[PDB]
């Protein structure tokens, strides 16, 4: 490990916690199971090296004895964070990174890949049905918006999106699979699909095309 | 599967409400519009009644979006956005007849697309070939005077595009004539196969 | 060597060792020189130091957990 | 063979010990694990750029910035020197001697997204040569071996070269501006000429071309600037009429640059030999469709180096030069005071002004030289190149946030005085984003430099970087 020594006390601090829970007795282990998932939920959430998330991870499906729940608990989590992350971002009005946006996309991606219903179940719990659909779409807009209309003129810094197709991709995939699960919002969904389609950039607007016909 | 079937004829039927809003657009900015409904029409299976409904009500949407009662023909010579819009609808029109079904071994004609044979019934139904002669006739006073790119398929060719990546859609009068010769070559050919569609009246 | 006996004598050194390490580590200064961001000092040092002897602490878990 | 007794002693759980470091460690594995991967580059750059528009700045002289690497032999390049033979060239003689107009010999055709690095130099004999340098950019021992150019191709242009400007939105394009003419090349992947097209600027009587610029992120449009007037012309669609047609209605056109407001419209910046600046939105009304529009409007900026005398601002101006990179206007008078000003992009007014007391190595020269020449490296932002207009030494300028790295690039032997500059930012042969500074001489010596990683990569940073 050439990482930082953070870094690495943090490996050694997770190895040690699946030391504890396979080595030690099951008294001490369901004692301190409740904290042992709360710090590892924690950890996942912030951004850090892969190498933590992945160990994380692996502990928290040790810790749990069904596969069904320890799934729940992480997707709650992170979804949590990201719900209230956006909702914080879209009151405010401030303009959102890019690189927290392209983390909560990805995220919400691979949600939608293993168990669309249960991201459709708490994304749509109430903590107007698909709400989450339009303000993502808006943030996606005016984060599109944002980008300059040429490269060149951007300065240092890249105000808007970088990845256009995997951005737009991952949304129409987040889309399908909320259609999948959830019927009601249809009519609104059909409404952003055209106006992702009727985009004067054709990496957009050919992009979801094609990811219409991958998906559909 | 079927989750997805429902999906796909809402989906249809959401698109066919904003059809009309393409009326500004441009050709080059609407062809992907009608690419997914190209999709949206694969597993087109005509036994369902819902189905059915979905079928001939978007074949009346396009058919009323073309508007072929107007008789205003003199118009359809200069290059103008709603003109494209006309121009790619009824390429997909041509693009749905074309489409066949593959059959099995089966020794009956009959076996023919179902949405071809619905398509041709409506164009049939709405009179097609006045409009036809009509816009030749407009186009004939035209004719005498005279003397990376994205995937374009299946409306375009990929060498097509290659070789005209500039404008797509210079040759306006020439693609509105091909389909208009084009069109009724087909419906005449699906209705002399069927024997239950009359054939259409033809004059000298 | 032979069947893994000296694993119950040394995790046990480990068990305070670090526990030893920690209580160089919860020092006040400790942490204000970890949070001053600095390579030199004995903290890295030590903080090293437990990263191998828990590490050492997986070599033997490790087993011991496939040993099933 | 001992797991039952493993098991009673790690009955001892040490989870809760686990917690109790993790706990107050937390505070700064926190702390480093946000600031792990590429996390906060974005905001870290926008900090930097905000404190770049907002802190004061002071100049310090330096040399570790620049290092030079290779040096080329004496009389590698033919007829460098100008000796300005024919009709035109007792005027461009006298033009120079007043230093109204500064001759450009080269250019290089590359661009951020292009694979190109042709560059192209011009010669007395109406000849333009393009070459490749990608063994030149290669080749980064410090060594004496010999250089190795391979000639791309060449071009007889019939009238004599002043300025070679390549677009910069396409490598493809190349401008040649002589005093009276001007020819657009299009230049074939191989570096042949594929097409050339001539502008006609009608000029009227007693006015000489100053120079051509490409109009920022537009690909077909190029202003040619002369001592009295500005035509836009858009190659797209018209070569002849040109779109725009800008005049001004006292005293001499010195130089002009262009920048975007927040809509993204482009906006004109004319300062003049009488010193003051002026700024026109371009559009349909100022457009040449019209006839000709007179700048009216004029910046107020004012300094106590600053003093409007005898109806000029510091003896008149120099150059002028917006940063599309760091958004914010260079500028310079014939007296020798440099200005940066950051200018409000919907009111266009300067929010802030810095300034650039350049101080020479040697104690003898007080006044700094006159600025001219700004060239941005690109993919290398804060790195400006100047020309002094009476001495025409370079200079390389870092615009800290906070300070204003400057050094002056004194070639050893001094007999080489170094005529024109370019620097171009490429690749290594270990996949390493190094920028390259390549001076041509009056004696046809190239002189190689390169960019101090250590010293000329603050924004190259991945902490500022998006990834």
């Amino acid at each position: 490990t050439s990482g930082t020594v953070l870094e690495r006390l943090v490996v050694s601090s997770l190895e040690a916690l699946e030391s504890c829970f396979a080595v030690g007795p099951i008294i001490e282990k369901e004692r301190n199971k409740n904290a042992a998932q709360e710090l590892a939920t924690l950890l996942l959430s912030l951004p850090a090296p892969a190498s933590v998330q992945q160990q994380s991870k692996s502990l928290l499906a040790s810790l749990h004895t069904s596969r069904s729940a320890y799934h729940s608990h992480k997707d709650q989590a992170l979804l949590s964070k990201a719900v209230q992350c956006l909702n914080t971002s879209s009151k405010e009005g401030k303009d959102l990174d890019p690189e927290v946006f392209q983390r909560l996309v990805i995220t919400a991606r691979s949600i939608a890949i293993m168990r669309p219903n249960n991201l459709v179940h708490f994304t749509e719990s109430k903590l107007d049905c698909c709400s989450f659909i339009t303000q993502l779409v808006n943030h996606f807009w005016k984060l599109h918006a944002s980008k300059p209309k040429n490269a060149f003129l951007a300065p240092a810094c890249l105000p808007g999106l970088t990845h256009i197709e995997a951005t737009v991709n991952a949304l129409v995939d987040i889309i399908h699979g909320y259609c999948t699960c959830e019927l009601d919002c249809i009519n609104t969904a059909s409404k952003i699909y055209m106006q992702m389609l009727l985009c004067p950039d054709p990496a957009v607007s050919f992009s979801c095309k094609q990811a219409l016909i991958r998906v559909l | 599967s079927n989750r997805l079937h429902m999906v796909r004829l809402m989906l249809l039927e959401r698109l066919l409400q904003t059809l009309p809003q393409l009326r500004n657009v441009g050709g080059v900015r609407a062809i992907p519009y009608m690419q997914v409904i190209l999709m949206l029409t694969t597993d087109l299976d005509g036994e369902d009644e819902k189905d059915k409904g979905a079928l001939d009500n978007l074949l009346s949407q396009l058919i009323a979006e073309l508007g072929m009662d107007k008789k205003d023909v003199s118009k359809k010579n200069e290059r103008s956005a709603l003109n494209e819009v006309h121009l790619v609808v009824m390429r997909l029109l041509s693009v749905f007849m074309s489409r066949t079904k593959s059959g099995s071994k089966s020794s009956i004609c009959e076996s023919s697309s179902l949405i071809s044979s619905a398509t041709a019934a409506a164009l049939l139904s709405s009179g097609a070939v006045d409009y036809c002669l009509h816009v030749l006739k407009s186009l004939l006073e035209y004719w005498k005077s005279q003397q990376s790119p994205p995937d374009m398929s299946p409306f375009f060719l990929r060498q097509y595009v290659k070789g005209h990546a500039a404008d797509v859609f210079e040759a306006y009068t020439q693609l509105l004539t091909e389909m208009v010769l084009r069109l009724p070559y087909q419906i005449k050919k699906i209705t002399d196969t069927n024997s239950r569609i009359p054939p259409p009246v033809f004059d000298h | 060597a032979g069947q893994g006996a000296g694993h119950l004598q040394l995790h046990n050194a480990a068990v305070d060792w670090l526990s030893r390490c920690k209580k160089y580590l919860s020092q006040k200064n400790v942490v204000e020189k970890l949070n001053a961001n600095v390579m030199h000092g004995k903290h890295v040092m030590i903080l090293e130091c437990t990263c191998h002897i828990m590490s050492y602490l997986a070599d033997v878990t490790n087993a011991l957990s496939q040993s099933n | 063979g001992c797991r039952e007794e493993l098991q009673n002693q790690a009955n001892f759980s040490f989870a809760p010990l686990v917690l109790d470091m993790l706990n107050f460690l937390m505070d700064a594995i926190q702390t480093n694990f946000q600031q792990a991967s590429a996390v906060g580059s974005s905001s870290r750059a926008q900090q930097a750029l905000s404190e770049l528009h907002t802190v004061e700045k002071a100049v310090e002289m330096t040399d570790q910035l620049m290092v030079p690497t290779l040096g080329s032999q004496e009389g590698a390049f033919e007829n460098v020197r100008m000796n300005y033979s024919g009709d035109q060239g007792q005027t461009i003689r006298q033009l120079i001697s007043a230093h109204v107009l500064r001759r450009v010999a080269m250019c290089v055709l590359s661009s951020p997204h292009g694979r190109r690095q042709h560059l192209a130099v011009s010669h007395e004999k109406g000849k333009i040569t393009v070459l490749q340098l990608s063994a030149l950019l290669k080749q980064a021992d410090s060594s004496k071996r010999k250089l190795t150019l391979t000639r791309l191709a060449s071009a007889p242009v019939p009238f004599t070269v002043l300025s070679l400007t390549g677009n910069p939105c396409k490598e493809d394009y190349l401008a040649v501006c002589g005093l009276k003419d001007c020819h657009v090349l299009t230049f074939s992947s191989s570096g042949s000429v594929s097409d050339h097209l001539v502008l006609h600027p009608q000029l009227a009587t007693g006015n000489f071309i100053i120079k051509a610029v490409w109009l920022p992120g537009s690909q077909t449009e190029l202003a040619i600037v002369t001592a009295d007037f500005v035509k836009i012309y858009d190659l797209c669609v018209d070569a002849l009429s040109p779109t725009f047609y800008f005049l001004l209605p006292s005293s001499k056109i010195r130089d002009v640059t262009f920048l975007f407001n927040e809509e993204g419209k482009n906006i004109i910046v004319i300062m003049s030999s009488a010193g003051y600046i002026y700024t026109q939105l371009m559009e349909e009304a100022s457009s040449a469709q019209q006839g000709p529009f007179y700048v009216t409007n004029v910046l107020e900026i004012n300094h106590e180096d600053l003093k409007d005398s005898n109806s000029q601002v510091a003896g008149g101006g120099v150059s002028v030069y917006y940063s599309h990179v760091l958004q914010m206007l260079f500028f310079s008078y014939c007296q020798g005071k440099s200005f940066a000003a950051t200018i409000s992009r919907t009111t266009l007014e300067v929010l802030q002004l810095f300034p650039i007391n350049i101080k020479s190595s040697n104690g003898g020269s007080k006044t700094s030289p006159a600025l001219c020449q700004w060239s941005e490296v690109m993919n290398h932002p804060g790195l400006v190149c100047c020309v002094q207009q009476t001495t025409g030494v370079p200079l390389v300028v870092m615009v800290k946030p906070d300070t204003f790295l400057i050094q002056e690039i004194k070639t050893l032997p001094a007999k080489a005085k170094i005529q024109d500059m370019v620097a171009i930012r490429h690749t290594a042969c270990n996949e390493q984003q190094r920028t390259t500074m390549i001076l041509l001489c009056e004696d046809g010596s190239l002189r190689i430099y390169m960019a101090n990683v250590e010293n000329t990569s603050y924004w190259l940073q991945p902490s500022l970087q998006p990834s």
